[PDB]
RNA sequence: CAGAACACCUAAUUUCGAAUCCAGCAUGAGAAGC
C-alpha cells in the first residue's frame, strides 16, 4: 500500500506515498540537486495526486524541498514535522527561493507559496501519537540533524517505520542511539548509506584555516568541536544563515542531547554579521580559524575569503563535508594545504543501520531500501539478507497484516430499546500488538521537572491569574505548546521566563499591584516553577486544571 | 427531446465567501469552535445552493423588464406555471427543465476555508462590544457546477448567462451586504444528445 | 448514571434554591416577554438539563 | 487465514468441509506421498518436505506446516511467511533459525499451556512474534491509556451494538443521545386529553358554515390537508381541535405570519386578515356540532376525510 | 425599477492598518509581525466598509436629532424603522445598500510594508517595548462598488456624508494615532436592473 | 455628542529634526546610503508620530502636578481608564476621544530631507574615529496635524496646548538630547458640529 | 551526500469570541391485464 515516487536517487523529486484507503499519507517529499528537469518534477507532483498529509522527517532539501510545490498544486492538506524542522524549513525555503531567483532558473514555487505552506503547517515533537484518519502517527529521534525524526505510522493494515536519515556516533549535539517504536514494526523503510586531524592542522596553520561546512548540522558540530577543545587562537562564523541556525539550535537546545539540555557553545565564537565585517575578516591577516557555511565553495560568503586563503602558502582548507559533482569545492579537493575529514558525517554507515534494525523489538517483515548510491545499497541489501530479512530495492520492485478487534465477551444477553441491539458491559480494552476487549475476570487473572502538589498548582495559577501574570492568552498558548508535546512547552516556558541581559525584560505579563522588583521577580519564579510542575502532569489533568481559569483551551 | 443543454459553470471567488451550515448535527458540532460555520460536505468540500440564486436573479431581472413572472419568494407562494422561470426552474405542476447542481468546490476545506473574527464596534467609546468567529471561503477558490437543461430553447443559455452576471453583480450567498460573495463566472456549455450513453 | 459513574470510579480503582411552581412559570413568562429567556436559550437549557443536573 | 487445520486460499485442510486434505505423520482429494518430496503440485503451489512439511505458496502468503520434529529436518530454501509449529525445545529453535528468510509470524499448536508459553517467550527473545490459539467485524468508536503489568490498558464500561454488518463499541454519549431521541419520540405521542370527554366557543349557523368553508376552499386557505388534519384533530376530542386551530391561527410576534395557507387572489392585507379570522371563527363554530354532522360538512370538500 | 451604483475609490494619505481577522493567517504571521494587516489569498488588501459607513451615519444622524438606532451597543437589536435600518439593514429586512470590501488595486508587496513601533518610558526616555506591524503605504488605491437595490433620492447624499465622515475620522484601526486618514472619489450612476438581459 | 473639537496644529521647526524610518523595506533600501533614514511617506513627505509625544508630555506634567495618572511608558503597562489622559488619548477598553493625526509635512522630500555626516572623535587624540551619514529635516519646515476630539470637555484644549508647550521645550522626534527636534506650534481651534456633512 | 551573502539593543503583551427570529404549506390516493 506504499508507492515510492522517485525513490531511487532522490533527484528531480522523491516521495513515499503510503495510501491506506482513507488517507494518502506522504513521507519525505523533497528534491536532491545534481549541480529542464523542473518540468519532470512538475509532472511527478501532479502524478502524486491529493495527499492528505505531508509528514516530514528532517529539514534537509532531500526530504523537505517540494513542500510549497505540493502547496502550489494544492495537493497537501496538512504539513507536520518537529518545530526545529519547521523553522529550519523556513530558513531552507527562503534561501532556496533566493537561490532560484539569483541563478535565474524559473522559480519552482514562490515566497507566498512558502508562507501558505506555513499556513497549514502543524507540528509535534517526538513520542506524540496522533490519531489521523485511523492511522496513529508517532515521531522518534533518528540523530541525523536537530529535529530529525523517524516516522511510525500504525494503519489497520500494518505498522510502517519510515526511518529517514540515521545519525552516526560522531554526531555530538544529539543522542547517538536513534529512538525506535516500542511496538511491532511490520515494514521498515530504511535509507541506505552514501576529528583530531582538524585541530592539529589548525595548529600547523595558525601558529605557523578555512573550513567549508554545511549550515545544518555540520557547521554547528565543527563549532561545538572547537568549543570543547579550547586551544589558543579564536573562531569566527562568517555565515549569515549558519549564524541563524546556530542561534536556533541554542533556542532548540531542549531538542538536543540530554547533557546539552542545561550557554551551550561557552562564548568565544565571534560571528560576522554584515558583509563589511566579512571583508575585514577576509583582509584580516591575523592567525584565526574561520568556520563558515557555503557548501562546496560555489556561492555564499566563503568566497570573500577564498582568494585570500587560496594563494596563502601557510593557510589550509578543511573539507569536513562531501563535495558533489561539478562544484568548485570538488575542483579544489581533487587538485584541478588540502585536507578532507570523513568523521564529520551526519549519515550513518552500514553497521549502524544493522544496529538500527537489530534493536527493533521484532524483526521486520520487509526492509525497503530506498535512497543512497547503488552499490552501497546492493551490499547493504546482501547484509540484510544475511540477517534473514526481506529486501525490496526500488529497481527490483505480500501478505496482509490486519489488526483485528475481537469482542471476547458474551453477546447472548442483548436487548432492544431504539431498534438497537445494545447491551451494557464493563470490561477492559487490552491492546496487544489485535485490540482485545476482555471482561473483569480476565483482569483478575492478570492481577528534570520540579514537582508540586495539585492544590499548590491550583492556588498558584489562581494567584498569578488574579495578579495578571498568567493570562487567558498565556494559558491558551501554553496549552497549544503542551498539546504539541512536553519539550515544546518546556521551550516555550523557558523562553518566556528568560531574562534578556541587554534590557532586563522577561516575556511574562507584568503584575498588577504595588509589588517591588524583588516581589515581581519572586512572582516570575513562582510562575516558572508552577508551570514546569504543570508540564510534569498528565495531559487530561492539565486540561482539567487549565479549563477552570481559561474556559476555552 | 433528442438534445440536452449542458452548461459547465466555473466560479472563481473574488471576495470572501460565506454560506452557513444547514445540517443541525454538523452546525451544533461546530458551534463550540465557530459561531458561523460554512456549509460543508462530508467529503470536506464546500457546497453552495445554486438553483435559488439563479431563480431569484432571473425573477428580479424579468420582473424589472416587465414580463409576467411570478414571485415564489413570498410566503408559501405558488408558481403559476406560465413564466419563463417556471419553464426553466420549475412549477408546482411540472418540474423544471434546468437541473442546477450544488456548487461543489475543487478543493478541500483545509485549503480554502479559514476561520475569521468579526466584531461590533460601539459608536461612542470605539470598543469591542461583541465578538464572533465565523468561517469563510478564501478568494481565488474555484467552484464547479453543471446546469442541465432537458428541453433546450433558444433563450435558455442567454437567461442563465444573464442570471450569472446578476449573481456576479450582487453576490452568490451569505453576507452579501458586508461584501461577501462577490465572485466571477466562466461558462462552457454544450448541447449533448440524450441518447449519448447508449452506444 | 449513579450506577455508571459507580463502575467508572470502581473499575478505575481496580487498575439549589427553592421557587414555587407558580413563581417559575410567571418569571419565565415575564422574561420571555422581554426576551431575556429566548427560544434558543430555553432549548439550550433543555439540552444541558437532559445531560444531567 | 487458518482456523484451529483449515487454511482457506478452496479451504485446503492440512491434516470442516469442501477441502483438499493433506495428511501428516510423526474432502474432494487426498494429497500425500501421489507426490513425493521435492515435487510441486497445483490446486496455490503445494510442495511436501520430509520430517524426521506442507509448503503452500499462495497469492498472498507462503504457509509452512511443519508437523512433528524428531535428527536433522528438511526445510524449504525459498520464502516463508507463516510457520505453523507444534510444541510438546532447542530442536524447534534451530529448525526455525537454520531456515532462510525467517517467517513473519509463527503459530504454536498441540501442547499444554506451560510448554507453549516457555517456547513463546523463547521466540519473542529471538525477535519473532508468536500467536497462541485456543463473524461480524468490530469497531471501536472510543478515544487515554495505561501500562499495568506490561499491558496497555483502558478502564472502559460501555455498550456493544449489533447491526447486520458490524458490531460497534459506544460510550455513554451515544446512549444519552438515543435516550433523548426516544424520550422526545415518547412525549410527542400523547396530548393530555386525546380521545376523552367532550369539552366557550362562537356559534354560527350551518348554512353560513357551508358558505364560509366553500369560499375558503375556492381560494386556497382551507385546503384538503387542512380539512384532513382538522378532522384528525377533531377525532381526538374537542380540546385537541381547540389547540390545533389556536396553533394554526397563531400570529407569531416576531414575524407576523400565521400557519394558514395564503389566499389565491388580489386581496389586500386587511381583507387577508379578515379571511384568516373568518376561517378561525368558521372552524370554531364547526367544532360545536356532532361528529356525524361535521363529517357530512367535510365530506363534500375532502372525500377521504 | 432602478438600482444605484456608487463606484468609490480610496486614496490613502496617512498609513493604513486593518488587522488580519483570519486565525490561520494570523498565527502563520504572528512569528514575523505582531500586527498583520488584512490580506486576501490573492495577495490584495481587504478593508471592511459596511460597518464604518453605518457607524458614520449612525453617529451623525444621532447627533442631528433623528430617531436612529444604535447598533454599536452590545447585542443591540436594530429598530427596522430608521434611515440606517433602511439603508444598511435590520433584523427583519435586509439592507438596500450592499457595500463591498475595499479591494486594493495593488499587491501586498507593492503597498504593504512592515513597520516597527515603540513604547518609551516617560522618565527614562528609553525604548521599553518594541513591536512590528504591517501597514499600507500612502497613495495606495482601493475600490468599492456600493450597490443600492431600491433607491430613494437621499441615499447617495447619505453615502457621501458618511464618506466625508470617514475622511474626517478614518478607516481601519489605530485611528487615534493618526492611521487611516484617507480620501474618497465618488462616481454615481443609476442602472436598470434588467440591463444584463439579452 | 452633538459637538466635536478641531485643533489644527501647525509646527514650525527651529532645530534640525530626526525621526527614524520604521518600514523595514524602506530601511533596507536606505541603509546602503543613509544609515539613519527619516520616517518618510510613500507620497515623499516627512511623517512624525504625534500621538504618544502628547501622551508622554501630559503624563509627565500630570504626574508632576499630582493627578492620579497612570504611566503607560513602563513595559506592557495597562492604562487605568480613570485619569484624564486615559479619556483623552486612550484606555485599554474605552478609546481615546482625542484622535491625533500624524504630522504630515506640506513640502516634499527633496526640499526638506537632507543628508548629514555625524562623527565620534577619539577625544584625547582629537582624531576622527567614527563617521556615519545620517539624514534629517531642515529648519523652517512646516508640518500640519489635526486633532479631533469626539466628546469634548472644558479641560481638553488647555491640556493639549500644555502638552505642546512641553514638546516645544524638550523637542519632538528622535535625538532630543543632542539638540534635535526643537519646534514651535501654532494652534487654531474650532468647535465643529458632529452633523456638518449630512446637509 | 548538499544550498549559499560605522555598528548595536529591542520586534513583546492583553481583552472579547457572543446574541436573536423562523422551521411552514399545497397537490395527487387511481387504473388495467391475468
Ligand atoms: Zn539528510
Ligand atoms: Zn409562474
Ligand atoms: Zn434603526
Ligand atoms: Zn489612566
Amino acid at each position: 500500500m506504499i508507492k515510492f515516487i522517485g525513490g531511487a536517487s532522490k533527484v528531480t523529486g522523491s516521495a513515499f506515498l503510503l495510501e491506506t484507503g482513507n488517507a494518502k499519507i506522504l513521507i519525505d517529499c523533497g528534491i536532491e540537486q545534481e549541480k529542464d528537469n523542473n518540468e519532470i518534477i512538475e509532472k511527478k507532483i501532479n502524478e502524486i495526486g491529493k495527499a492528505d498529509i505531508c509528514i516530514l522527517t528532517h529539514a534537509h532539501l532531500a526530504a523537505s524541498g517540494l513542500v510549497p510545490l505540493l502547496v502550489k498544486k494544492r495537493k497537501v492538506n496538512k504539513i507536520i514535522s518537529t518545530p526545529a524542522t519547521k523553522e529550519l524549513c523556513r530558513l531552507l525555503f527562503n534561501d532556496f527561493q533566493r537561490i532560484q531567483e539569483e541563478n535565474n532558473d524559473i522559480p519552482l514555487y514562490s515566497y507566498d507559496d512558502i508562507e501558505s505552506s506555513f499556513e497549514i503547517w502543524d507540528e509535534i515533537d517526538d513520542r506524540n501519537t496522533i490519531e489521523l484518519f485511523d492511522t496513529k502517527i508517532t515521531f522518534y529521534n533518528n540523530s541525523h540533524i536537530i529535529g530529525s525524526v523517524s516516522v511510525f505510522i500504525e494503519t489497520h493494515n500494518g505498522n510502517y517505520l519510515f526511518s529517514g536519515d540515521i545519525g552516526s556516533k560522531l554526531q555530538q549535539l544529539m543522542d547517538y542511539p536513534p529512538d525506535m517504536p516500542d511496538g511491532n514494526v511490520d515494514y521498515l523503510i530504511l535509507e541506505s548509506t552514501y576529528r583530531d586531524r582538524l585541530l592539529e592542522i589548525a595548529k600547523t596553520t595558525c601558529e605557523n584555516v578555512l573550513i567549508p561546512s554545511f549550515a545544518i548540522g555540520r557547521l554547528q558540530e565543527v563549532l561545538y568541536t572547537f568549543s570543547n577543545y579550547n586551544f589558543n587562537f579564536p573562531v569566527y562564523i562568517d555565515s549569515p544563515m549558519g549564524s541563524k541556525v546556530t542561534n536556533l539550535i541554542k533556542e532548540y537546545n531542549i531538542y538536543l542531547k540530554k547533557k546539552l539540555r542545561r550557554d551551550l557553545f561557552n562564548n568565544k565564537y565571534i560571528a560576522i554579521n554584515t558583509s563589511n565585517q566579512s571583508k575585514e575578516l577576509s583582509n584580516s591577516k591575523e592567525p584565526a580559524v574561520i568556520i563558515s557555511a557555503s557548501g562546496m565553495l560555489e556561492g555564499g560568503r566563503i568566497l570573500n575569503h577564498l582568494e585570500q586563503i587560496k594563494n596563502d602558502e601557510n593557510s589550509t582548507l578543511i573539507f569536513v563535508g562531501y563535495q558533489a559533482q561539478n562544484t568548485r569545492g570538488r575542483k579544489i579537493l581533487d587538485g584541478e594545504r588540502i585536507e578532507k575529514l570523513n568523521s564529520f558525517s551526519a549519515h550513518a554507515d552500514q553497521d549502524e543501520l544493522i544496529d538500527y534494525i537489530e534493536r527493533l523489538k521484532y524483526t521486520p517483515y520487509k526492509v525497503f531500501l530506498v535512497h543512497g548510491e547503488k552499490e552501497q545499497r546492493e551490499i547493504l541489501a546482501k547484509r540484510i539478507i544475511s540477517k534473514k530479512i526481506r529486501v525490496e530495492l526500488p529497481e527490483n520492485y505480500e501478505i496482509l497484516i490486519e489488526k483485528k478487534v475481537v469482542l471476547n465477551i458474551n453477546t447472548d444477553n442483548m436487548c432492544n430499546f431504539a431498534s438497537y441491539r445494545l447491551m451494557p458491559f464493563s470490561g477492559f480494552i487490552v491492546e496487544k500488538d489485535r485490540i482485545e476487549i476482555n471482561d473483569k475476570n480476565w483482569f483478575d487473572m492478570i492481577w528534570a521537572l520540579p514537582d508540586m502538589s495539585h492544590d499548590k498548582i491550583i492556588e498558584n495559577i489562581e494567584y498569578l491569574f488574579n495578579i495578571k501574570i498568567l493570562s487567558k492568552n498565556r494559558i491558551k498558548e501554553f496549552w497549544e505548546e503542551f498539546c504539541k508535546g512536553q519539550k515544546a512547552a518546556i521551550k516555550y516556558i523557558t523562553q518566556v521566563h528568560r531574562k534578556n541581559p541587554n534590557t532586563g525584560r522577561r516575556n511574562w505579563n507584568p503584575p498588577e499591584g504595588d509589588f517591588t522588583d524583588n516581589e515581581i521577580e519572586k512572582l516570575y519564579e513562582t510562575a516558572y516553577n508552577t508551570l514546569l510542575s504543570l508540564i510534569k502532569y498528565d495531559k487530561n489533568k492539565v486540561y482539567n486544571i487549565l479549563i477552570n481559569f481559561n474556559p476555552k483551551l | 427531446a433528442k438534445t440536452m443543454k449542458k452548461i459547465y459553470v466555473t466560479m472563481k471567488t473574488l471576495s470572501p465567501l460565506y454560506t452557513g451550515e444547514v445540517r443541525r448535527e454538523d452546525k451544533e458540532a461546530a458551534q463550540k469552535r465557530v459561531n458561523f460555520p460554512v456549509r460543508k460536505t462530508a467529503t470536506n468540500k464546500v457546497l453552495i445552493p445554486f438553483k435559488g440564486a439563479l431563480r431569484s436573479a432571473l425573477e428580479i431581472m424579468l420582473k424589472a423588464k416587465g414580463e409576467n413572472v411570478c414571485d415564489t419568494g413570498e410566503s408559501r407562494a405558488r408558481p403559476c406555471g406560465r413564466c419563463v422561470t417556471c419553464s426553466l426552474f420549475g412549477s408546482m405542476g411540472r418540474a423544471g427543465r434546468a437541473s442546477v447542481d450544488f456548487l461543489i468546490s475543487n478543493d478541500t476545506k483545509e485549503q480554502i476555508v479559514r476561520e475569521s473574527t468579526h466584531l461590533r464596534i460601539e459608536r461612542q467609546t470605539k470598543s469591542a462590544s461583541d465578538t464572533f468567529k465565523g468561517e469563510e471561503v478564501i478568494e481565488g477558490a474555484t467552484f464547479t457546477a453543471t446546469i442541465t437543461i432537458s428541453n433546450p430553447q433558444e433563450k435558455d443559455l442567454s437567461l442563465i448567462q444573464s442570471a450569472l452576471k446578476f449573481i456576479e453583480e450582487n453576490g452568490i450567498g451569505g453576507w452579501l451586504n458586508k461584501g461577501y460573495g462577490r465572485v466571477s463566472f466562466e461558462v462552457k456549455s454544450e448541447d449533448v444528445a440524450t441518447d449519448r450513453f447508449l452506444k | 448514571d449513579m450506577i455508571w459513574n459507580e463502575e467508572y470510579n470502581k473499575m478505575r480503582s481496580q487498575i439549589l434554591p427553592d421557587m414555587s411552581h407558580d413563581k417559575i412559570i410567571e418569571n419565565i413568562e415575564y422574561l420571555f416577554n422581554i426576551k431575556i429567556l429566548s427560544k434558543n436559550r430555553i432549548k439550550e437549557f433543555w439540552e444541558e438539563f437532559c445531560k444531567g443536573q
